[PDB]
RNA sequence: CGCCCGGCCGCUCAAAAGACCUGAACCCGGCCGGCGCCGGCCCGCCGGCCCCGUCUCGAAACACGGACCGAGGAGCCA
RNA sequence: GUGGGCCCCUCCUGGUAAGCAGGACGGGCGAGGCGGGACGAUCCGGACGCCGGGCCAGGGUGCGCCGCCGGGGCCGGAA
RNA sequence: GGCCCCGGGGGCGAAGGCGGCGCGCAGGCCCCGCCGGACCGGCCUCUGGUGCAGAUCUCGGCAGCAGUAGCGCUACUCCGC
RNA sequence: ACCCCCCCCUCCGGCCCCGCCGCCCGCGCCCCAGCCCCGUGCCCCCUGCCCGAGGCGGCCCCCGCCCGGGAGGACCACCC
């Protein structure tokens, strides 16, 4: 139910980046999308305009994809999964497929608690 | 949080300005009085014309939006700040809001303790052969119209202040008496050791 | 359709009318301005709106509206007598009053308006013949009409 | 301020933050103080405690003085948490005593990303 | 079924799904809260910020296209 | 892909001249962010991954508006 | 076209819709609550009518404007509910 | 000095006095000279950090229409 000891977790950018003018007109919508206008200011990046994506903001090659528990995330449907992606492990906790009903979430759930492996949506459905 | 009240006698117009402005923008409540005693520095007539150029801007097709020209000496002053301030903010307006301009000295300041900038004053900041003017005198050629109300009101207070005087001479003599307390005898010889 | 007023705890009397042929704005404003009356009061009034005794106060559509000296104090200067407006809200008042008074016997003496809606339905559709040719719209605005009685706001 | 309450303080002023004509720092604040005039005397308040009252919950903030600014007399400040705009104008506070806050009186970015190659423990 | 003079209440049904599957956007009505983007601070202050696409030596231009929203919409094949 | 260029510094040609027109070595804008020159595609510095600290170019330091003192003098445009 | 260890997930609730956390420099992905009521996929190999803000774009819906602009041929009135 | 500024004259946010009849807030007064500057070249420097009368200065609040005539008038408003 816990990991072992890491680095501290930084990100360099807390906000998410936001296409360009998204904010005027309902028909652009916020997914990224990079500047290519003749005159466009935002891709000549004058002061006070929104930031542009570049490899410069990517995260410490350690803790990247890691979850605020600590755990990295493993997604499995079936009891036979839960035993193929968990022999080896105590980096990955695992989450259940949104489609998994609730009949057989309790077959996962109590086999994985014996295994000894985190569940990150134990109690989605009571 | 006091009120610093600022006798403009004698005072040079743009370099007390500048002063109060900065006051201002730090949180300080501020009183003007006797504006009408400030002084510019030129010959009167040159700086009559000076005044009498920016009345003639206004608005062509309507006076009522146009630059308003006040012709009161507190009006004046206080519109000479304005222009050291960055009043059309709201950390602008709140500075604005704590300053007090007056013609002669009200009753509402005239208990007020007074203080003086003499970096500003013309005596020590002019050439004794600059000319040199009044703003209350250049206010009464623009169109003020309160020249000699002013000064009756003036007269009479100063005669009323001096009656006052001579009755707080005598209290000194037994305010300042108070050498028989020793217990303070005990703080004038430390505070002794530290000056 | 359904309706807009979702309370639980409190005993109330409704009625709706669904498409009704009257003016949208005009039914609108007729019904906000009987909004919080007792319901002997209003009864009164959409009497004297249809003998020009008082006015309905327009705050919302309101461009060509004219100024009257009967709206003196309302908070506006302009109001009408939209008198078939008055004509639709009388009728589908009294259904509320009587749907209450009979389910649990309360009296009119305790009786205010404490909720209403209006909202835009789908009118006739005509034409009109315009210059050179042309031919243009000439469509009505009816509106669904919503009312709720009940004990005193507070 | 049930905790400076009896504590007596040499008087401040919080004027703006560190600033060009083009950009402005909100991380760092200009603080002006009573009675100094000099670059040179202001070795005296160097490094102390301060604090200032947020009007809003009536706590105080604490933070201290770290760098001179300019040759009359202005002091850098680097507060528990970075200053609102509705704060200038204020009064900062000089203790002339000593106050154990433990850490509540040092900078966001100095208390958690200051690289201490540190690692977080899980119990 | 009942009650008032179309409404209410409620009946069939797993469900009104009631003139019909699901039922987005633009736009609008009622109740409740408040008075453009980026950044710092819990938050209304301070700082920065001209309208995109296009042809063009050169566009915020008094150069042209574009009220708004949805769906379709242009280097494939021999 | 391009084969409409333009500007600065020095050096020139036609023209009364021109923010006019035509040529030359080197540099720039085009296709170069940032600070400064109040304000400007090109001038003065400096050419750019995302941050924290330090030092400081060009220009400046009464208030707007970040930053100053001491000392010696003086007090658009032609004939 | 294949695999998904007693043979992949589904009325003990699929796809879609509306809000809200998380992960990724990003394109995007994943989970939860409510709605809905029958189908849907992760990895390898193959294929294409494969990604929109603009074209006085096409078709459909629709706002402000706005309760606005506007409603030749002399003429109707009293009583009968 | 036909020029310019003010009066007269037109509009006028705000304010004051008077009629009918409560709240709150602050605590600080010599004057005049600068080539007499009359013995200077200081004081203040704690607005809570322990401050919290009376007088003297501030602040708030306080006043209906419809209806019908007109010397008034698009509608309103205005005067009765
Ligand atoms: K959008
Ligand atoms: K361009
Ligand atoms: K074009
Ligand atoms: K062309
Ligand atoms: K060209
Ligand atoms: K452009
Ligand atoms: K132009
Ligand atoms: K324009
Ligand atoms: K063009
Ligand atoms: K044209
Ligand atoms: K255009
Ligand atoms: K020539
Ligand atoms: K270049
Ligand atoms: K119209
Ligand atoms: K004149
Ligand atoms: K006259
Ligand atoms: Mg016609
Ligand atoms: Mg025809
Ligand atoms: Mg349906
Ligand atoms: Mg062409
Ligand atoms: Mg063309
Ligand atoms: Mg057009
Ligand atoms: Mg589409
Ligand atoms: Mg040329
Ligand atoms: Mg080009
Ligand atoms: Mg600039
Ligand atoms: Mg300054
Ligand atoms: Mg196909
Ligand atoms: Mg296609
Ligand atoms: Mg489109």
């Amino acid at each position: 139910i816990h990991p072992l000891p890491h680095k501290i977790i930084i990100k360099k950018r807390k906000n998410k980046f936001i296409r360009f003018q998204s904010e005027r007109f309902v028909r652009v919508k916020p997914s990224w999308r990079k500047p290519r206008g003749i005159d466009s200011p935002m891709r000549h990046q004058y002061r006070g305009q929104r930031p542009m994506v570049s490899i410069g903001y990517g995260s410490d090659k350690e803790t990247r994809f890691m979850l605020p528990c600590g755990f990295f995330k493993h997604r499995i449907s079936t009891v036979h999964e839960l035993k193929t992606l968990f022999m080896n492990n105590k980096t990955h906790a695992a989450q259940i497929a949104h489609g998994v009903s609730a009949r057989s979430r309790k077959q996962i759930l109590e086999e994985a608690k014996k295994m000894g492996v985190r569940v990150l949506n134990a109690d989605a459905k009571l | 949080m006091s009120r610093i009240v600022i006798d403009c006698k004698g005072h040079i117009l743009g370099r007390l300005s500048a002063i109060v402005a900065k006051e201002l923008l730090h949180g300080h409540e501020v009183a003007l009085v006797r504006c009408e005693k400030a002084i510019i520095s030129g010959a009167f007539r040159d700086v009559k014309a000076h005044y009498l150029k920016k009345m003639h801007k206004r608005t062509n097709f309507n006076h009522l939006r146009g630059p308003f020209h006040f012709r009161a000496p507190a009006e004046i002053v206080r519109r000479t700040i304005r222009g050291m301030i960055p009043y059309k903010t709201v950390r602008g307006s709140d500075a604005m809001s704590r300053l007090r301009v007056y013609d002669g000295i009200p009753p509402c300041c005239a208990r007020y303790k007074r203080v003086v900038c003499p970096s500003a004053m013309a005596y020590l900041c002019l050439r004794p052969e600059r000319r040199r003017c009044e703003v209350g005198r250049v206010a009464h050629e623009i169109g003020w119209q309160h020249a000699a109300d002013v000064e009756r009101y003036e007269k009479r207070r100063l005669e009323e202040c001096d009656k006052w005087y001579q009755d707080k001479i005598q209290i000194d003599k037994k305010i300042a008496e108070a050498a028989e307390k020793d217990a303070e005898l005990q703080r004038i010889n430390a505070e002794l050791a530290k000056y | 359709v359904k309706y807009a007023f979702k309370s639980d705890n409190l005993l109330v009397g409704k009625s709706r009318r669904d498409g009704v042929k009257a003016s949208f704005k005009n039914t609108y404003s007729t019904c906000r301005a009987i909004k919080g009356m007792g319901v002997k009061r209003a009864f009164a009034y959409l009497d004297n709106v249809l003998n020009h005794k008082e006015i309905v106060p327009f705050f919302k559509f309101y461009k060509g509206v004219g100024r009257h000296s009967q709206a003196r104090g309302s908070g506006t200067d302009k109001g009408r007598w939209p008198e078939k407006s008055v004509v639709v809200v009388k009728d589908i008042l009294k259904q509320a009053v009587s749907n209450a008074k009979h389910a649990h016997k309360k009296e009119e003496d305790e009786l205010y308006v404490i909720s209403y809606c209006v909202n835009r339905a789908r009118g006739r559709r005509r034409r009109t013949f315009r210059a050179h040719g042309r031919i243009s719209k000439y469509e009505s605005q009816p509106c669904h009409v919503e009312l709720i009685v009940g004990p005193k706001p507070l | 301020m049930e905790e400076i309450k009896g504590k007596t303080f040499l008087p401040a002023i919080f004027v703006g933050y560190q600033r060009s004509r083009a950009k402005q720092r909100e991380n760092v604040a200009l603080v002006k103080v009573s009675g100094i005039y000099t670059r040179a005397e202001t070795d005296k308040v160097l490094g102390r405690l301060i604090a200032i009252i947020h009007s809003k919950s009536g706590k105080p903030i604490f933070g201290k003085i770290c760098r001179p600014h300019g040759n009359s007399g202005m002091v850098r400040a680097r507060f528990y948490t970075n200053l609102p705009g509705q704060l200038m104008g204020h009064k900062v506070r000089v203790f002339y005593d000593n106050i154990d806050v433990g850490d509540r009186a040092t900078p966001k970015y100095e208390r958690l990303y200051g690289n201490p190659n540190a690692t977080v423990t899980y119990e």
